[PDB]
């Protein structure tokens, strides 16, 4: 399978992009985002059309496509 | 702010 790219958005609006697979569990995308932002992964909720991202959800199961985007907010 | 692209297993791959 060929990775798909994300664009995870910050409260601050910024932008950082994330390649994955459609399988791929997206707690290891939460984890990385949590650690390059300095802050415990728990403290922070990942929406993907307002809907919570949760650990093992991966693309495939919430439909992602290339270019999709991730909203990352306070827990 | 350059662009940032992570991959989650070099950032220009696909596969
Ligand atoms: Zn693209
Ligand atoms: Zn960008
Ligand atoms: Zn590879």
């Amino acid at each position: 399978g060929e990775y798909i790219k994300l664009k995870v958005i910050g409260q601050d609006s910024s932008e950082i992009h994330f390649k994955v697979k459609m399988t791929t569990h997206l707690k290891k995308l939460k984890e990385s985002y949590a650690q390059r932002q300095g802050v415990p992964m728990n403290s922070l909720r990942f929406l993907f059309e307002g809907q919570r991202i949760a650990d093992n959800h991966t693309p495939k199961e919430l439909g992602m496509e290339e270019e999709d985007v991730i909203e990352v907010y306070q827990e | 702010a350059e662009e940032r692209v992570v991959v989650i297993s070099n950032s220009s791959s696909r596969y």
